């Protein structure tokens, strides 16, 4: 599932700026 | 199209922009100094340095400090944008803007000193709970709604909208808290500037870009809230920016036709048909089916009864926050960077 996808990926903590 | 009810709108923001301009040229600065406050706990960090919960000993008020390091923002070259955070946040005025209570410098450090917001951060409840329902994503996007129209008719830009700068408050209401971005501006302006998932594709693009990107990021966040997840992710930022810029959106199977429309407006490419961006400006969004149940004056005035109140344990309590590592604040005692911050 997409939801499976985002949980794994290593994108689900704080995210920084650019 | 154009009512009564605009007309009220118009004319309160014009009384507010007349708020925001004696402020804006007319500064506040100097007001505290750091052994005013005692420091008690880092609620947060960044590459900008650390805000920490404080006390104020004479009122015995608690208050959330931002402590920058001078000769950090100088490498990062973030002056200007550090000038522009200060400047724009002491000058506005709205029920779901944090507020600067005081700011001050000294050798090593700038400091702002700001209500504190005891709720937590809205990336923490996002992520634990999964997705919000429709109607608690739409009480919290009506709020970004009202605060963008007052943010872009003050000609600011506000650049980083995410569930990571959204604070909730006692009464379950937002708290924007992150002007690090945020510019006066009323041209284009070029900056790259952001958080991956939330960059509109003319910023990806290196286009002159304006208010425009805002309600692009509104898309994103509306959707992050009732999916749980954003729109574009992947493991790498290049790989965010190629499906961001391709023009191809997913939306869950459990997204209303409402929401999906509203979606697709804001998500959108074309500038000449996003959604914030047309003749009619914020009232395409206002107006939109998604929004029918919404009470504008209502959220304004804080009527509305909030899905969720965070858990207070009394004052000074941080639960609704992550721990973070502590370090001791040192001041030089030779000033650092006098001239780039003198105006701060
Ligand atoms: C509590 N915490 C704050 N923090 C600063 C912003 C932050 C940290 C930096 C990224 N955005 C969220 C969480 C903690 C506040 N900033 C102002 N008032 C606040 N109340």
């Amino acid at each position: 599932t997409t939801y499976a996808d985002f949980i794994a990926s290593g994108r689900t903590g704080r995210r920084n700026a650019i | 199209k154009k009512g009564s009810e605009q007309e009220s709108v118009k004319e309160f923001l014009a009384k507010a922009k007349e708020d925001f301009l004696k402020k804006w040229e007319n500064p506040a600065q100097n007001t505290a100094h750091l052994d005013q406050f005692e420091r008690i706990k880092t609620l947060g960090t960044g590459s900008f340095g650390r805000v920490m919960l404080v006390k104020h000993m004479e009122t015995g008020n608690h208050y959330a400090m931002k402590i920058l390091d001078k000769q950090k923002v100088v490498k990062l070259k973030q002056i200007e944008h550090t000038l522009n955070e200060k400047r724009i946040l002491q000058a506005v005025n709205f029920p779901f803007l944090v507020k600067l209570e005081f700011s001050f410098k000294d050798n090593s450090n700038l400091y702002m000193v700001m209500e504190y917001v005891p709720g937590g951060e809205m990336f923490s409840h996002l992520r634990r709970i999964g997705r919000f329902s429709e109607p608690h994503a739409r009480f919290y996007a009506a709020q970004i709604v009202l605060t963008f129209e007052y943010l872009h008719s003050l000609d600011l830009i506000y650049r980083d909208l995410k569930p990571e700068n959204l604070l909730i408050d006692q009464q379950g209401y937002i708290q924007v808290t992150d002007f690090g971005f945020a510019k006066r501006v009323k041209g284009r302006t070029w900056t790259l500037c952001g958080t991956p998932e939330y960059l509109a594709p003319e910023i990806i693009l290196s286009k002159g870009y304006n208010k425009a990107v805002d309600w692009w990021a509104l898309g994103v966040l509306i959707y992050e809230m009732a999916a749980g997840y954003p729109p574009f992710f992947a493991d790498q930022p290049i790989q965010i920016y190629e499906k961001i810029v391709s023009g191809k959106v997913r939306f869950p199977s459990h997204f209303s036709s409402d929401l999906k429309d509203l979606l697709r407006n804001l998500l959108q490419v074309d500038l000449t048909k996003r959604f914030g961006n047309l003749k009619n400006g914020v009232n395409d969004i206002k107006n939109h089916k998604w929004f029918a149940t919404t009470d504008w004056i209502a959220i304004y005035q804080r009527k509305v009864e909030a899905p969720f109140i965070p858990k207070f344990k009394g004052p000074g309590d941080t639960s609704n926050f992550d721990d973070y590592e502590e370090e001791e604040i040192r001041v030089s005692i030779n000033e650092k960077c006098g001239k780039e911050f003198s105006e701060f």
